[PDB]
């Protein structure tokens, strides 16, 4: 029953994180469907202030049917609350819990030959803090918030003075949610690092550790430095809001830009915390289906270390228009460009792994090959954005939105899907139907590119971020992007059907290693599923 | 006045340039776009070729190499070289952008929730600019028969809804304009795509930007820092006019 939720075993905890991250992902993806319904056409047709005067279930269902513009008073606060909830859920309650809490907890001990993590009760606590934080984030949506409505419409990074002046206590709930997510991440990281350092199998030297376990190890270190700094930033928001401090209020001598330095000191590392475990999965998947050992194992490890270190000295590329000196803009621009070098080494080494292999195009490999192409698309627009003189035009436009959905939704998320199809047989004892995996891949690949590639055009044409409505000239590519989002949502509902089918009636797995001998890490020597004592 | 600084239906490129700084952005971006498109096509072709050439039915026995020293040196040095080339062209543009020249015209701009305040300190002119269709003009941030008639009466069309304001920032062509930007309540951001300028309007700070418009016309921007409920509804209209038409506008404001 609920003895799933009480387990301390790293495999059980990993599975909780994976299912929960997927459920929260469905919530946040559903928000984006509603967002793209409103952005499909200029004029506001869905987010009408008139829906507020009904109940909370009457108003909900009215909100999903378009109104005529003359019957729809634009409610910008609902727009701002949706995109804020969308971003907060994704960045704190979906992809890192899936990759780090999910695949990290399940497979890193297996990959290093550890029977369990150093602190199993602390690992179970980490999961409950994650659920608590998620619950507070969702609760904030229904709490008294800005403009005498419900929810915080302040953006996922909570900039003051907007965040500190938002009425209600919704924003305080969102700050507590983020606090709880940071605690979950730090506990997880403490467990990862201790287990990696102390509980490796004797005879597994550190230079025989699989790349995925390396990626979880580096990620855990980034968390330990970045998340306490975030806890400081948002506690200062909480005291400016509630305890009379003036850290970010100019009337009391404070400076709103100070918050941005502290937030982004966490905020850039956050995205390398997202993507590094995806890098690790891609290395395991490509080696398996190219039937060839990973090219340049030691450069792969060093590149992840370099990326993680460089990730701490680039933060002000999020602040080129916030009043930075020309000297600061020049430094942060050049520091940011360096990250392309270790990332390129990993992209080229993945291609070199395929080169001369015997390539099998099964579903996990499709996700990994899509990752290589789409993460590169997103990575190079990041390099565009590092150029402060071009970012002057692109900052706070949909060009930025296009950039970060390519690296996250077409990149890190492709890693998540690669992992699920790679490992669902190993975790469950049941195999996914191959044709459905491939159809899921192609629907997502077509839909997600239709969603986000036209957002480059919108950004180049000057469409700002965080807008409920837009000038008529932006209609064409917003319509295309919304169609892509609807196709992608169908792909995701299909995927959930594939998972339901797989876990209830999928073909029984008979082999310890149902792939091939080039899946050469320790989980493939165990049964499918592995024994209770991992 | 011709409407120049605005998005166009189905557009995929930048808004037209009307300043030397905007022109440099177009050149720098186009240069980088050719590079990253080459890199991306190259990466994509390598993957597709590898999949075709080394598909399991075509190459049944995989190789086992994991190193290639000349190739790994090459694929570390060439990226560094490419980045240095980009930075070499992009740092000059950045310096030209951020070094404030001597002003011919000075405007102080204040972002409010949700509108902009303009002050010309040399001229003792001040006014506020609201979106046509905002509550200030009797609307509620949506198109309506009244709003389209207001747009028409002000010299615009329904297509400029969410861009056109009731008053415009008027400046002379081919003169250096220095804009001082601050925020009154929360952070806003003042921008004009056609001029290649954007500067956050931060409460407690006065930041500067500059532009020199190289042709007359109408140029639009939109508030570019999420500021609350009508973030989408506090745009920017700049009218670039002849030196003589600029003076005529100044004189229309002179109280006798
Ligand atoms: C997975 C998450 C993720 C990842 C990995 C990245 C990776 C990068 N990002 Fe991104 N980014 C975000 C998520 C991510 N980002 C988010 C969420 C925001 C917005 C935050 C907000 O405001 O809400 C953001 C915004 C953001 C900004 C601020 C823009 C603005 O708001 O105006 C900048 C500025 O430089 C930036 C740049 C980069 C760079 C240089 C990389 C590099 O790490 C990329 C390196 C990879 C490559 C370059 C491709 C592979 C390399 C090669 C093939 C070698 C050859 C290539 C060259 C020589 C160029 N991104
Ligand atoms: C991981 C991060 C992530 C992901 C996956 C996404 C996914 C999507 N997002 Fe994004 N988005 C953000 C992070 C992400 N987003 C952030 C940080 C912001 C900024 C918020 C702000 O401005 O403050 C943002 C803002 C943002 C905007 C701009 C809002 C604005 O400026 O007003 C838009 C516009 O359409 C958008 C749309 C979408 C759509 C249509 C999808 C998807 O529907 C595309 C299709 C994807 C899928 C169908 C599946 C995704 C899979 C998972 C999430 C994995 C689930 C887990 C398991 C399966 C274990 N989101
Ligand atoms: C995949 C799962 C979920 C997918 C959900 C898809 C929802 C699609 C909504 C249908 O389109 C909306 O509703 C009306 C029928 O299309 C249109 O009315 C509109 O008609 C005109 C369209 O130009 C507008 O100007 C009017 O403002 C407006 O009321 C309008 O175009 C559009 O907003
Ligand atoms: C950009 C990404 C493109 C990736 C390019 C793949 C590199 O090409 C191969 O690298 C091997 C170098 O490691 C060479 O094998 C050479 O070196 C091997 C030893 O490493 C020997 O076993 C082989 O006989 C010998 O041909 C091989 O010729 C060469 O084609
Ligand atoms: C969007 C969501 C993302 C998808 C996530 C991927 C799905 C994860 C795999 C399912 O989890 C496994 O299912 C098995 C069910 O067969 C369990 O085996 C177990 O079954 C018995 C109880 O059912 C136990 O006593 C045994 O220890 C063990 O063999 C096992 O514990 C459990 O972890
Ligand atoms: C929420 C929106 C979701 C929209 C999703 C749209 C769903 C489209 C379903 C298409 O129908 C399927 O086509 C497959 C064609 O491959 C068939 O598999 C067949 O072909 C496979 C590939 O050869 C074989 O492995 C199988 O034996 C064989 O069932 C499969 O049975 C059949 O049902
Ligand atoms: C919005 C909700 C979306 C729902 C998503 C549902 C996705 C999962 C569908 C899997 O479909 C099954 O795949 C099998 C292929 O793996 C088929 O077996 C077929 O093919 C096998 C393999 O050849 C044969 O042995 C079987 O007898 C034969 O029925 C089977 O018919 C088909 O139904
Ligand atoms: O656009 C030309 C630009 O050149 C100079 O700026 C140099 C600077 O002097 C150097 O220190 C270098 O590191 O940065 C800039 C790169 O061009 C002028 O000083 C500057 O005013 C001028 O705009
Ligand atoms: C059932 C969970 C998915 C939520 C769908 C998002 C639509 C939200 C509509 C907002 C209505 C405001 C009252
Ligand atoms: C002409 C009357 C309106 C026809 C369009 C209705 C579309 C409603 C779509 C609702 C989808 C909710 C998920
Ligand atoms: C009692 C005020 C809140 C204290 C939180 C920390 C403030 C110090 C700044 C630290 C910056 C992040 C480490
Ligand atoms: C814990 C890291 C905090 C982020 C650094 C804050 C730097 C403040 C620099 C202010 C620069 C004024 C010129
Ligand atoms: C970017 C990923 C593309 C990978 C190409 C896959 C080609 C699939 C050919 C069909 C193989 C049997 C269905
Ligand atoms: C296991 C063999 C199945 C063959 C590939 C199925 C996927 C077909 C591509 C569909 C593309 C639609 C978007
Ligand atoms: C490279 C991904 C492309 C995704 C499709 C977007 C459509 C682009 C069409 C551009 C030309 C239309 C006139
Ligand atoms: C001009 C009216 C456009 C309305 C079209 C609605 C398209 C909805 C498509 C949903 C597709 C889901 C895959
Ligand atoms: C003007 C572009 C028309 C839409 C192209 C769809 C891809
Ligand atoms: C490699 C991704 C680059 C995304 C930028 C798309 C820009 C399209 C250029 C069109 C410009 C028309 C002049
Ligand atoms: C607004 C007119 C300027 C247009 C700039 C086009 C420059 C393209 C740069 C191409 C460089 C290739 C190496
Ligand atoms: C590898 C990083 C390249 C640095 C580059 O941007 C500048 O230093 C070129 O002047
Ligand atoms: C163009 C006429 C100049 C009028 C001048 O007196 C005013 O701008 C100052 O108040
Ligand atoms: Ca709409
Ligand atoms: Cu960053
Ligand atoms: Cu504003
Ligand atoms: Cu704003
Ligand atoms: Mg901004």
């Amino acid at each position: 029953f609920t003895r799933w939720f009480m387990s301390t075993n790293h495999k059980d905890i990993g599975v909780l994180y994976l299912f929960t991250g997927g459920l929260v992902g469905l919530i946040s993806v559903a928000f984006t469907v509603y967002m793209r319904m409103e952005l499909m056409a200029p004029g506001v047709q869905f987010m009408c202030a008139e829906h507020l005067e009904s109940g909370l279930v009457k108003g909900f269902f009215q909100s999903l049917w378009p109104s005529a513009v003359e019957n729809c008073t634009p409610n910008g606060h609902l727009w701002n609350v949706m995109i804020t909830g969308h971003g907060i859920l994704m960045m704190f309650f979906v992809v890192i819990p899936a990759l780090f809490g999910g695949f990290g907890n399940y497979f890193m001990p297996l990959h290093i030959g550890a029977p369990d993590m150093a602190f199993p009760r602390m690992n179970n606590l980490s999961y409950w803090l994650y659920v608590a934080g998620t619950s507070l984030a969702v609760a904030s949506l229904f709490a008294p918030g800005g403009n005498g409505q419900l929810g915080s419409g302040i953006g996922w990074v909570l900039y003051p003075p907007l965040s500190t002046s938002e009425s209600g206590y919704s924003t305080d709930l969102a700050i507590f949610a983020v606090h709880l997510s940071g605690a979950s991440s730090i506990l997880g990281a403490i467990n990862m690092i201790t287990t990696f350092l102390n509980m490796r199998a004797p005879g597994m030297t550190m230079h025989k550790v699989p790349l995925f376990a390396w990626s979880i190890f580096v990620t855990a270190w980034l968390i330990l430095l970045a998340l306490p700094v975030l806890a400081g930033a948002i506690t200062m928001l909480l005291t400016d809001r509630n305890f009379g401090t003036t850290f970010f209020q100019p009337s009391g001598g404070g400076d709103p830009v100070l918050y941005q330095h502290i937030l982004w000191f966490f905020g850039h590392p956050e995205v390398y915390i997202i993507v590094l475990p995806a890098f690790g999965i891609v290395s395991h998947v490509i080696a398996t289906f190219a039937k060839k050992p990973i090219f340049g194992y030691l450069p792969m490890v060093y590149a992840m270390v370099a990326i993680g270190v460089l990730g701490f000295v680039v933060w002000a590329h999020h602040m080129y228009t916030a009043g930075l000196s020309l000297t600061q803009q020049s430094y942060f621009m050049m520091a940011t460009m360096v990250i392309a070098v270790p990332t390129g080494i990993k992209i080229f080494s993945w291609i070199a792994t395929m080169w001369g292999g015997s390539i099998e195009l099964k579903t996990p490999m499709l996700w990994a090959l899509g990752f290589l192409f789409l993460f590169t698309v997103g990575g190079v627009t990041g390099i565009v954005l590092s150029q402060a003189s071009v970012d002057r035009y692109y900052h706070d436009t949909y060009y930025v939105v296009a950039h970060f959905h390519y690296v996250m939704s077409l990149g890190a998320v492709f890693g998540i899907f690669a992992g699920i199809y790679f490992w669902i047989g190993k975790m469950s004892g049941r195999q996914y139907p191959e044709w459905a995996g491939k159809l899921h891949f192609w629907m997502m690949f077509v839909g997600a590119n239709l969603t986000f590639f036209p957002q480059h055009f919108l950004g180049r044409q000057g469409m700002p971020r965080r807008y409920i409505d837009y000038p008529e000239a932006f209609a064409t590519w917003n319509f295309v992007s919304s169609l892509g989002a609807f196709l992608s949502f169908a792909s995701f509902l299909f995927f959930l059907g594939v998972i339901f089918y797989t876990l209830t009636r999928g073909a029984r797995v008979t082999a310890n290693n149902y792939w091939n001998e080039h899946a050469d890490t320790l989980e493939w020597t165990l049964t499918s599923p592995p024994p209770e004592h991992t | 006045l011709e409407i120049i600084g605005r998005p166009q239906p189905g557009g995929t490129g930048f808004q037209p340039s009307a300043s030397p700084v905007a022109t440099q952005i177009h050149w720098l971006d186009g240069f980088i776009l050719v590079i990253i498109a080459a890199i991306t096509i190259f990466v994509t072709l390598l993957i597709l070729y590898a999949v075709w050439r080394f598909h399991e039915k075509r190459n049944k026995v995989p190789a086992r190499f994991t190193h290639n020293s000349p190739l790994e040196i090459a694929w570390t040095i060439v990226p560094i070289v490419i980045l240095v080339a980009i930075g070499a062209f992009s740092l000059p543009v950045l310096f030209n952008q951020q070094e404030i020249p001597e002003a011919d015209v000075t405007v102080k701009v204040t972002g409010y929730q949700w509108y902009w305040g303009y002050e010309y300190p040399d001229e003792e002119i001040s006014f506020e600019s609201y979106m046509i269709g905002s509550p200030a003009t009797g609307g509620d941030n949506r198109m309506s028969p009244e709003v389209e008639q207001q747009l028409i009466e002000a010299g615009y069309s329904r297509d400029e809804f969410l861009l056109a304001t009731d008053t415009a920032m008027v400046v002379p062509v081919n003169k250096t304009v220095v804009v001082q930007v601050t925020g009154a309540d929360v952070i806003h951001s003042w921008t004009v795509p056609a001029f290649g300028v954007k500067q956050d309007a931060v409460p407690g700070r006065l930041a500067q930007l500059w532009f020199r418009a190289e042709r007359e016309g109408i140029f639009f921007g939109q508030c570019s820092e999420l500021c609350g409920i009508s973030h989408a509804y506090m745009p920017i209209t700049v009218k670039v006019v002849s030196e003589e038409a600029y003076a005529a506008w100044l004189e229309q404001h002179h109280h006798h």
